[PDB]
């Protein structure tokens, strides 16, 4: 029975001695209602839908049906649309659900209700019922001839059914279509880096907390972690993301001014040895000490620990986002050539930092690290110690990428910015 | 019959003494096929942002025969040879050492074409 | 006229088929636009048409794999086209394809108001790649050519945050495939005939560049999908589906005459003349459509008897009247409906339709025509043989590509759902003649196309 | 603290790898800052620094405890572009290997963005960190001359065979030996200087194997280093160990 | 007499025919891409379920002269030529000349009535032990050999494979067993004919992976050590392992995934060297172990991977250090890790008998050898070797698996190349130092060993060599189709 204490963004302590078990995904109420509202809620853009229906710019990249121009201001009134919609997707009145407009009337929010998740074996059937209550909406609020009702559902609901996902509709969801997953249990951590940034504002380790906190949703959703494996992933949680015992804020702390990576590995070795979890086992001839791990799960929170603190220091020094390729894997490699040890995760994250480095070098770039989600077939690998190391970096960049953090901020960063779960992770986890 | 021999020096051959080795095989009795090759020497830069440049390299104009004269072409290594008497496939290893000033390597069987291929 | 068995004109057994559908599967478009966007704000280099120039000769030539067999592989090269005739002048001659010149004002016009003053460049790879394995590697064969050709004329080093960032805004930012993935069962990736949509393939022909009759616009659709979604996704029997022996051309032109009698002129081009779709407009025009089809059957017994099978001639009946009503209407929808109200009328007058599942898509067709629900309703110009009705059994998608090419051809638009798919398609050193599809499987029957692809240089004779 | 920073090893390799991890290097020659900056290729020697976005003291970070807790180097503050130094070490006993360059630029220097193949070794940083990083690379041991040259682009060479005067292979002679001196006319990208640059003395053959980083059977033998093959057995065993029961 | 280049031309290992690399290419010689061709065009289907169908639903009678008319009904009828009477249009004869079907039972008894031409016959094809095994494994179950056109399969996918075959097989059933031609048994004989008793090699992919099924990402690595049938024709383990790791690395690094370096690991003779010094090893120090045998096998312990696996890399280290002929490429240093894991995994799992041994020989000689000369691989070679070494002995949802189940699907080797040819010679390794009759599908062994094949599954590097400079005639050509 692990006792982690968890301390938040700014170093000062929430709640002591919480149990290792309280904060499994499958327990915590608070990261239950991350995973609800990440399943519930879509943000439909009525300016979208005008321009589309206006132009005849619908479903898909470069596609325009033309002659078929549906003249409708919709951004206009984009108030009664708004209780409209919420009369169509709601199960009844007065239940968990809420769409309201965006500034201008440029953009709505529907969420779903809970019931509508109960009754659906999967996630996104929020997706179609806000699809199907705008487009009905629509229909009801023109007065259009039923010749033209294909035009105006294609608008709204993009080149779907012809296509497996929506491709070009307004209506638009975080996680991807179920058939777009890698595996058994991947659709909760496909969110990137650039949204998990732009939901927590920008703050680092309020960033590595959510990204942590998806991708064991993620790990516990695919039977990887049951029995034993069960307490390491989750100590990685408590270590890496979720800044356990101030490790990853007082490495940073030790070593900002002028700490590299190597001062880092010496700092979290130094936490190790001290802390009893590691012990030397037989000094070689030249003076080495060969080092053997009492507790091997706790040693891998201090490798995700260590890992996650050498991004901060590494990526926040450069003030760019491109370092978590190498800090992830020479960090591993250089802290398995200290003690004799494995790294992180055994390997797997030195391994998925050399997959970000190709990744995003040479080929297949998928942005800089901004565009990186634990669903992609390069990143899955680690059991998530790596992407909440990217999303924190994603968070320190300085501006140097294009792709920058305003570019979806008004797709999901204000959607989610009401959230206080989602606005700050940390110190909204209790239970 | 026509044994497949290659030499491979533990250095890659300077031009300096590239003029002396391979005009000493060519005194070697019964040779069909002389191959050698090693790393590219390119006149301009064609990569990165020095793309473009021009380069004049200390390793070229290797080879003058005097029978013929061999013209400027990049570095020399892992000389390969055909000879059809086995007699000579240690007195190459012999000649070698005396006009390669330092120690070589050595490998055998099956280095050079035979029967053309599908881009012949 | 060239007219032969159709034992030679199965889809394996003839060559332009199998061309056809080999240069429909190795094209791809990528976006190019904001690659440079990429180049100016953060690259510090200025691009400019002569690095436009530098980028095409670098990328044409290497598409053989250079820095494959550059013999076999000559069926590959990259052009461009813009809707910006700012920079469309100063690009090479031999690499560019003109809105303007392939095209009329008005369609050149429409184009380029479609696609803004973007620049999009046409890929097609080697056929040979698209034959060994399925055609999903277009997609990332093309991606590796344009990332190694920025890195060889635009001289920056391999392994760059800066190079990550160009390598994504090349490739994976905007990229037009064919077709995409697949649902469930017949899970295949991108770039096949299942998710080819109808608009798609009334865009990948090009006889609405070169013609103005918009019934022969709408038939040369109806052939084009009906061998290449009939024979390629679902073969078979009876395999020459209603570009043989021109039945289905007279009730079309026979459906002109009608329109253009009883409503005022409402078949030709031009969308001022083009009555609202009503149902009482497709009940008339189906219903005159089919009743001319099914008389001329009962007249002439010999063509009763040439189509022996029930499905050709509810595929031909349904064809006509569908491109029939979307001529009048300007609404492919109302194609559609005029297809599935000939196939109820032909039943009723024959008390027979098809060989056990010909009306799958036929009972629950008209009901979902103009539907709004969410995998029920859409376009016809978004169709496909990826639509939920349409996906497994013979016979029937070639009409509807064709009545949704009538649709957008009776009111004489630019064209139907992509204009980089129309212009991409508008350059006549294709193997295959996009222009003229049914002509040139008379050409491929009669053994008279030569496609590439072939390994002759490479094996023993 | 933990101040005990090795490798294991009780060879001289193993010396080597300890010192160039550390970064305890003696330092071997002489490059002046401008000509440092001139052989790198990427602007105008002795000029400012370029910006590819304004300073950070300027526009004003985000409020962010991380960024407020690490510094943000001097380059950064500035706002410089990111550029890099290339390297291809040779295998016959040069005296970095890039696994090992790469190690030295973890350890001994901020902000930075090592990476590693077989034949070249990136080190990206912003300028102000990079020029330093290049400088403590170029000057001492770690770096010879001879079996180590700074190739930008084509970094082929660092399995060949080296030259007959001990100089590995150069695709496009960005150092040569010139009056039994080598000597640097070239940027990293092979872009020649109107100056050049006096690079110093290479090592003998003899005097780089005692003090490379590379296992060579016929230098210092792999298979009698008990130490790393018993160090290569440990995280082997513990991995797969581990794997299978992580407990 | 003379003459340079920058790049050594690979003889093929095992061979004195010599390729340059820009010719071993699989657009370029023709067997790359005929090996692949019948891996597609081929699917397997079970009678026995069709034939009871047939017995009781119909009162039909099954016997072995009616199941003769039924299978030259059928192969009639598969390429493409018409068989129940509907104006359908037939495939040319002259472009379809490579499809055939034919069965192998395990009943002996049945197998003797059968006619000859259209039996493969388990005791002909296979030694003692060997037919025992398979006898033993399959039932005594009937089941038959599919072969598609080649033109088919290149002409539109390998998903039409199974369906075409489900499409003939019932016109086939129809005409031979007179049924109504369309009733409720054709339904039940061609969906028994396509997803009951249907067994194909390559499976579904998902969609994120924009490639469909039937795809060399499907095709596992026990699948293609089971294609390959140098194991039924020959009998040191070591020589069967290494012609699992040529065509592995044929297929799966150069075709699934398109600098083509990965030529080299079944080029110039280094991993062969390698594997026949470690197998030797084994046999000094284990008691023999590494020859032919079921209980002279050691048991798989760590200590003894450790030991195979770091004297077998210290051996092509000193190798390489002592010669590097094989270096000196223009993009070197990469393919040097591949051939080393390779020798340690064959030889970790010709000793012990496990294939998760050879994978855990494959990662530690990857440590080693970074660890020897300080540099692995090229940029992307290292994502699956570092982590793989924790993944091969754990049970995990996405990352347990045997070897033999492993495929370039896998979460680790999706993505990188020169790595799958390696895992698929080890997943045979495992069981030809045992001398299995199968490795994990008894079906393809028996399917594949045939001589109608254009290409030769005996041995698939000599088929390489002998493509490359060639006299290789490939099967989907339009020969006459075209004009001249």
């Amino acid at each position: 029975s692990d006792t982690v204490d968890i301390y938040d963004d700014r170093g000062k302590l929430l709640e002591s001695n919480v149990d290792i078990m309280s904060l499994a995904p499958t327990r915590n109420a608070a990261i239950k209602k991350i995973i609800l509202d990440t399943k519930r809620s879509v943000a439909v853009s009525l300016a979208g839908i005008q321009g589309a229906l206006a132009s005849g710019k619908m479903g898909g990249k470069g596609r325009q049906i033309l002659g078929r121009g549906l003249n409708y201001d919709l951004v206009g009134n984009a108030d009664a649309i708004a209780e409209n919609v919420k009369n169509l997707v709601q199960v009844d009145e007065g239940d968990d659900t809420s769409v309201k407009v965006i500034k201008g009337g440029k953009s709505l929010l529907i969420q779903a209700p809970s019931s509508r998740i109960a009754a659906g074996a999967d996630y996104m059937s929020a997706t179609t019922v806000g699809a199907a209550a705008v487009t009905q909406t629509i229909i009801d609020m023109f007065g259009t001839d039923m010749y033209d009702a294909p035009i105006a559902k294609s608008a709204v609901w993009g080149s779907y059914p012809q296509t497996m996902d929506l491709m070009g509709g307004n209506v638009q969801g975080v996680l991807s279509i179920p058939q777009n997953n890698e595996g058994l249990g991947f659709s909760l951590r496909n969110i990137m880096a650039n949204h998990i940034a732009a939901i927590t504002s920008r703050g680092a380790m309020n960033a590595a907390a959510l990204s942590s906190i998806y991708e064991q949703s993620g790990i516990f959703e695919m039977g990887g972690a049951v029995g034993m494996f069960e307490r390491h992933q989750l100590l990685g949680l408590a270590c890496q993301g979720l800044n356990a015992n101030n490790v990853v804020y007082d490495i940073v702390k030790e070593n900002g001014k002028d700490g590299t990576i190597g001062t880092v590995i010496e700092s979290i070795v130094g936490r190790a040895v001290e802390d009893g979890v590691i012990s030397v086992d037989k000094t070689a001839p030249s003076g080495y000490k060969f080092y053997k791990a009492n507790d091997v799960p706790m040693w891998n929170a201090y490798a995700a620990a260590g890992t996650l603190a050498a991004t901060f220091v590494n990526c926040g020094a450069g003030r760019a986002a491109q370092n978590v390729s190498s800090t992830l894997l020479y960090f591993n490699d250089i802290l398995e050539k200290e003690t004799g040890l494995p790294g992180c995760d055994y390997g797997k994250v030195q391994g998925v930092a050399v997959g970000f480095s190709f990744f995003s070098h040479s080929i297949y770039g998928g942005g800089g690290p901004g565009v990186f989600n634990g669903n992609h077939v390069v990143t899955r690998h680690s059991r998530g110690f790596a992407i909440p190391c990217v999303c924190a970096a994603v968070a320190l960049d300085a501006g140097t990428q294009m792709f920058t953090i305003e570019s979806t901020s008004g797709l999901i960063g204000d959607v989610f910015g009401s959230i206080e779960e989602f606005r700050q992770p940390i110190k909204a986890v209790a239970g | 019959d026509s044994i497949q021999i290659e030499i491979f020096p533990s250095r890659i051959l300077s031009p300096e003494t590239a003029q002396k080795l391979i005009s000493e095989l060519y005194q070697v009795d019964g040779i069909i096929r002389v191959m050698v090759q090693g790393p590219r020497l390119p006149e301009r830069v064609s990569a990165g942002p020095g793309t473009g440049e021009k380069v004049e390299h200390p390793l070229r104009k290797p080879i003058q025969i005097g029978d013929q004269v061999i013209e400027l072409k990049i570095s020399v290594g892992r000389i390969r040879l055909e000879i059809e008497n086995a007699e000579t496939k240690e007195k190459v290893r012999s000649v070698c050492d005396k006009m390669l000033p330092f120690s070589f390597e050595f490998r055998e069987g099956h280095f050079l074409r035979r029967k053309p291929t599908v881009t012949d | 006229d060239i007219v032969a068995e159709p034992d030679d004109l199965h889809y394996v057994n003839n060559a332009a088929m199998q061309q056809m559908w080999d240069d429909i599967r190795r094209t791809c478009i990528v976006g190019l636009d904001m690659a440079h966007e990429t180049l100016e704000k953060r690259l510090g280099k200025e691009v400019t048409p002569e690095t436009i120039n530098h980028y095409l000769e670098t990328l044409n030539h290497a598409m053989p794999g250079a820095a494959t067999h550059p013999a076999l592989v000559d069926d590959c090269y990259v052009k461009i086209f813009t809707g910006d005739d700012e920079l469309a002048d100063e690009i090479d001659k031999q690499y560019v394809i003109n809105v303007n010149k392939m095209f009329s004002e008005e369609q050149a016009a429409q184009i380029k108001a479609s696609i803004g003053k973007t620049t999009w460049q046409a890929i097609h790879i080697p056929t040979i790649v698209s034959r060994t394995t399925d055609g999903a590697q277009t997609s990332r064969w093309a991606a590796m050519q344009i990332g190694m050709s920025f890195i060889s004329a635009y001289a920056m080093c391999a392994g760059e945050a800066a190079v990550a960032d160009l390598s994504f805004a090349a490739k994976h930012a905007a990229l037009v495939s064919m077709g995409e993935m697949l649902p469930a069962r017949r899970a295949r990736g991108p770039n096949e005939p299942g998710g080819l949509s109808f608009g798609h393939l009334s865009d990948i022909v090009q006889t609405s560049r070169v013609s103005k009759d918009p019934a022969k616009i709408a038939l040369e659709v109806v052939g084009a999908g009906c061998m290449l979604y009939d024979q390629i996704w679902l073969g078979t029997q009876y395999a020459t589906a209603a570009y043989t022996d021109d039945i289905l051309d007279n009730n079309t032109y026979y459906d002109v005459d009608y329109i253009n009698d009883k409503y005022n002129g409402a078949a030709n081009l031009g969308t001022d003349n083009k009555v609202k779709a009503t149902l009482d407009v497709v009940k008339d025009i189906a219903t005159e459509s089919t009743l001319y089809g099914i008389e001329t059957y009962e007249k002439f017994p010999t063509a009763l008897e040439d189509h022996f099978g029930g499905s050709q001639r509810a595929t031909v009946l349904a064809a006509a009247s569908g491109v029939a009503c979307a001529l009048a209407t300007g609404n492919a929808n109302a194609g559609l409906s005029g297809w599935y109200l000939s196939m109820y009328v032909h039943k009723e007058a024959w008390g027979r339709l098809g060989f056990f599942g010909f009306d799958l898509q036929d009972q629950c067709g008209a009901t979902n025509v103009l539907s709004y629900q969410g995998d029920e309703g859409l376009p016809d110009e978004l169709r496909g043989p990826n639509y939920p009705n349409y996906a497994m059994n013979v016979g029937h998608q070639g009409g509807y590509a064709g009545i949704a090419q009538a649709a957008h051809s009776g009111r004489g638009d630019a064209f139907t759902v992509n204009p980089l798919l129309k212009v991409c398609f508008a350059d006549e050193l294709m193997p295959f003649n996009f222009a003229e599809p049914r002509r040139e499987f008379g050409r491929g029957a009669i053994r008279e196309f030569m496609p590439a692809g072939e390994r002759s240089l490479v094996i023993p004779a | 603290a933990y101040e005990a920073q090795y490798y294991p090893g009780a060879t001289s390799v193993g010396a080597n790898r300890r010192k160039h991890m550390s970064g305890k290097l003696e330092k071997l020659r002489e490059i002046s800052d401008e000509d440092l900056t001139a052989v790198l290729g990427h602007r105008a020697p002795g000029s400012d620094y370029p910006s590819t976005h304004p300073p950070l003291a300027e526009m004003g970070e985000p409020a962010c405890s991380i960024r407020e807790a690490v510094a943000a180097t001097p380059g950064a503050a500035a706002g410089d572009r990111v550029r890099y130094v290339q390297f291809a070490d040779s295998m016959y006993n040069a005296p970095a290997t890039p696994y090992f360059r790469s190690y030295f630029a973890a350890i001994n220097f901020r902000g930075v963005d090592p990476g590693t193949l077989s034949g070249r070794q990136i080190v990206e940083a912003r300028e102000r960190d990079m020029e330093q990083c290049a400088k403590v690379q170029m000057e001492t041991e770690m770096t010879d001359p001879a079996l180590a040259g700074m190739r930008g682009a084509t970094v082929h060479g660092h399995s060949v065979r080296l030259q007959e005067d001990g100089v590995m292979f150069d695709m496009l002679d960005r150092r040569r030996l010139e009056g039994g001196v080598i000597i640097m006319d070239k940027d990293q990208v092979a872009i020649p200087l109107d100056r050049k640059v006096n690079l110093g003395k290479p090592m003998s053959s003899e005097e780089a194997a005692k003090r490379t980083t590379i296992y060579r059977v016929d230098n210092v033998a792999f298979r009698d280093d008990a130490e790393v093959i018993e160090w290569v057995h440990r995280v082997f065993d513990q991995r797969t160990s581990y794997g299978f029961q992580p407990k």
